[PDB]
RNA sequence: AGGACCGAACCGACUAAUGUUGAAAAAUUAGCGGAUGACUUGUGGCUGGGGGUGAAAGGCCAAUCAAACCGGGAGAUAGCU
RNA sequence: GCUCGCCGGAAGACCAAGGGUUCCUGUCCAACGUUAAUCGGGGCAGGGUGAGUCGACCCCUAAGGCGAGGCCGAAAGGCGUAGUCGAUGGGAAACAGGUUAAUAUUCCUGUACUUGGUGUUACUGCGAAGGGGGGACGGAGAAGGCUAUGUUGGCCGGGCGACGGUUGUCCCGGUUUAAGCGUGUAGGCUGGUUUUCCAGGCAAAUCCGGAAAAUCAAGGCUGAGGCGUGAUGACGAGGCACUACGGUGCUGAAGCAACAAAUGCCCUGCUUCCAGGAAAAGCCUCUAAGCAUCAGGUAACAUCAAAUCGUACCCCAAACCGACACAGGUGGUCAGGUAGAGAAUACCAAGGCGCUUGAGAGAACUCGGGUGAAGGAACUAGGCAAAAUGGUGCCGUAACUUCGGGAGAAGGCACGCUGAUAUGUAGGUGAGGUCCCUCGCGGAUGGAGCUGAAAUCAGUCGAAGAUACCAGCUGGCUGCAACUGUUUAUUAAAAACACAGCACUGUGCAAACACGAAAGUGGACGUAUACGGUGUGACGCCUGCCCGGUGCCGGAAGGUUAAU
């Protein structure tokens, strides 16, 4: 099994957009900012585990960090992981 | 017409990438002063 | 632009180009030479 | 059976070729092939050592048993076959407990023909066995320089190497080179000669026959400049020289065997 | 069948005109040669500087080649400007 | 939004490489955009890339790299065995439909498939850095069977028409459906089965190879497509209801046949030719050591797992390489109509564009073109440039020749449209029916239907019927080079280089020779019918004399001659 000293460090946020809201209205998805090295047994687990709900499977993209600048000083912002995490039937949140 | 730069990665990195510097004495020496003269990249890796 | 402009100028500077004046520009420099000798 | 082709399109106006019946059409026997990768006349240093050498078509290579170890066991030649890394052809043969392998064919051995290795092996084209037991004056190819080595000498097609004399633990032979040598007695020797003399009859006709051999250009030497041969330059034709190698060492003439080592071996240089 | 014939793709580059502070540090337009072969091409690899490679022109080796580029000896030396 | 023009083997679509947010939405016009800009690949913010099946990673290897020991080398280091890496190659598996502003073989719907783990049950000999098979692989050519796809008819829905006619031999549109599973066909290959024996596959072997018999004449392997199912589902021209007029839902007819047909598939086939055409793993098998009422193997069922990284967007380009939003360069994939031999060319479809300065005027002159009286190379260094020729069929065709050519020599004639032969022929395809059955994806007959050249005769139109585009100028004498090729990237494509062929010469294998302080490597896993060097350069007739000089080869007597 998976400890839950690090199953809880995985899940940082849940991610509203449109996107997201259409999933989650639509088709039982909710859609989360994961750790950048987590893994879908680890979404899975946190989620079954930290939200107490039934997750039939996980889909986990990685999102690429913009080259933004202030001023004349550029910085790419920072790569972060997407969960597309697909509940049960029976859900809430 | 066809410039002399066609880029590869893979032929920039077997070339002049890192572990390519590090696998010989002069690459290392390379690596030695760029790392002297303070440079922000060293090799070409990415 | 300066920095542009600095390498844009520093463009002929180690050319090796014979018929062309500077390394680019055109001329009759060898039928010149070439019916003075 | 040499064949001048017809004239038709320049290039095939004057081939000659060899044809043979009765070597195989279809593929070789495949666990006596292997893998022969071209070079391209370049050392291990990526240097081109030998000039002239590359491109031609893919070839695998055949092991060819120059040894011929199985003593006593007959062997029936299944076919003949060509062999690309050879001028000769070669003889797929089955011995009589299973084995195949292939050898240098000789003149006249055919599909169906018994051959043996050995002793007491009969005196007959085809059979290799050492010199001290064939007699003198006989026609013999794919010759051991030492015991057990593999043959050596008379290997090329329509070659053979005659024994001159016995005396003793040595075998005087007249080699293909006209050479006088002397070779340990107790070396083998495969009985006749080998068999595709007419090879040296074709005659190629165009420049990409030799290309598709793998022999690159010839670029002659006065047609450079000095910094490249010794020939070179002159303001139109111009030799001037005595006639040299690219690295100065003289052609025309000029011997260029040191050995020393093998100088016993050797009763009369060639003519 | 063919280093076969005509001819597109594809490879090339014979002529002319334009262009020549170009649209382009070598092209465009109209014709032109090869086009199953010694062809052409993709991806990778190997050869290195008095060295490579060269169907040989002193050609090519990163718009550089009768000896690359970078750094150093080095503020070479300059009875010359 | 309506018209107009352009591309349409691309100026459309999909990628790889490369880039790296340029993608989509809102917002701003300072600078960037060769002008203005409300617009933008610009600024700012937000959003966006979803995989057991696609690709990478992974298993295996080529060229080649690195390389424990090792051999070698003043040191650095060179080479290399075991090994280990290295794709551009070999290895398991997913398709259709729907959806987002922006992703989709990834999400959703439906229907699937693959490989491992574990468990149960039934049977059971399993077991390798080892043996065998297989993987496993050339160029060209030829058909045959198909399909994608298209055309026409039928069917279904709609229209009867701004200007003469248009209820019909009339017009517009649709007529689509996959993987998987089942069947096993047109082909292609091979005799099959049983028993005994063996110097081979380092050992063993029931596997492979081999040698005997005996019997049967068939079995096996592979294989496009079709057919059935998937699918009483989806999709579907269009209508219906609301309509932030952007669309959003609901409903939804027919959904067939004939012919033509690939450069795709059977085909890694078949025929043929020399120039003789990767490897290793997965895969199938054999056993050795061992384990043998255990472990393991096989089969069925159930259950679990299939992680990680890529996925936006451009990709013949305003996003890559070219300093530019540059007339350049850049690999693969798809490839509709009409005419055509065709991927040429013309005009078009799908789709995409009008090239990020415009408005005038209508001078010289320059550039790109059109036409030209009479003449017709007089131009000029030179017919440079332009003009001309140009297709298919048939007739006809010289010198010379290596007997192949020359030759498309040269030079001519025919060509549209309509009608008849013949309400479209010869030919191709071929239904229903009929006959037989080793009964079906069968063969024989039969010709309905569809497709359809080409020729002759008759007529008719125009100045002209290869009407556009496309598409040889021809002949005579001669120098050089035999020929195809190669070369000065960027003023020289040539008579120069190359070449087949010839000769001379070296080279006996630890070969000469070359790269290398050496080890070693190439020569070559070649062996004098071979290899290296040099010259000449197809072929035909030939290649004369000179060995005093320089070189080379050979000789050893004498003279001179180093280190010692």
């Amino acid at each position: 099994m998976i400890r839950e000293e690090r199953l809880l460090k995985v899940l940082r946020a849940p991610h509203v957009s449109e996107k997201a809201s259409t999933a989650m209205e639509k088709s039982n998805t909710i859609v989360l900012k994961v750790a950048k090295d987590a893994t879908k047994a680890e979404i899975k687990a946190a989620v079954q585990k930290l939200f107490e709900v039934e997750v039939e499977v996980v889909n986990t993209l990685v999102v690429k960090g913009k080259v933004k600048r202030h001023g004349q000083r550029i910085g790419r912002r920072s790569d972060w992981k997407k969960a597309y995490v697909t509940l049960k039937e029976g859900q809430n949140l | 017409m066809k410039r002399t730069f066609q880029p590869s990665v893979l032929k920039r990195n077997r070339s002049h990438g890192f572990r390519a510097r590090m696998a010989t004495k002069n690459g290392r020496q390379v690596l030695a002063r760029r790392r002297a003269k303070g440079r922000a990249r060293l090799t070409v890796s990415k | 632009m300066d920095i542009n402009w600095r390498h844009n100028q520093s463009t002929f500077y180690h050319f090796t180009s014979d018929h062309r004046i500077s390394g680019w520009k055109e001329t009759n420099a060898m039928y010149v030479a070439l019916n003075s000798q | 059976a040499v064949v001048k082709c017809k004239p038709t399109s320049p290039g095939r106006r004057h081939v000659v070729k060899v044809v043979n019946p009765e070597l195989h059409k279809g593929k070789p026997f495949a666990p006596l092939l292997e893998k022969n990768s071209k070079s391209g006349g370049r050392n291990n240093n990526g240097r081109i050592t030998t000039r002239h050498i590359g491109g031609g078509h893919k070839q695998a290579y055949r092991i060819v048993d120059f040894k011929r170890n199985k003593d006593g066991i007959p062997a029936v030649v299944e076919r003949l076959e060509y062999d690309p890394n050879r001028s000769a052809n070669i003889a797929l043969v089955l011995y009589k407990d299973g084995e195949r392998r292939y050898i240098l064919a000789p003149k006249g051995l055919k599909a169906g023909d018994q051959i043996q290795s050995g002793v007491d092996a009969a005196i007959k084209p085809g059979n290799t066995l050492p010199m001290r037991n064939i007699p003198v004056g006989s026609t013999v190819h794919n010759v051991e320089m030492k015991p057990g080595k593999g043959g050596q000498l008379a290997r090329s097609a329509g070659t053979y190497v005659q024994i001159v004399a016995r005396d003793g633990a040595y075998v005087t032979l007249r080699l293909r080179s006209g050479e006088m040598r002397k070779v340990e007695a107790d070396c083998r020797a495969t009985l006749g000669e080998v068999g595709n003399a007419e090879h040296m009859l074709r005659v190629l006709g165009k420049a990409g026959a030799a290309r598709w051999r793998g022999v690159r250009p010839t670029v002659r030497g006065t047609a450079m400049n000095p910094v490249d041969h010794p020939h070179g330059g002159g303001e139109g034709r111009n030799f001037g020289k005595h006639p040299v190698t690219p690295w100065g060492v003289q052609t025309k003439g000029k011997k260029t065997r040191s050995n020393k080592r093998t100088d016993k071996f050797i009763v009369r240089r060639r003519s």
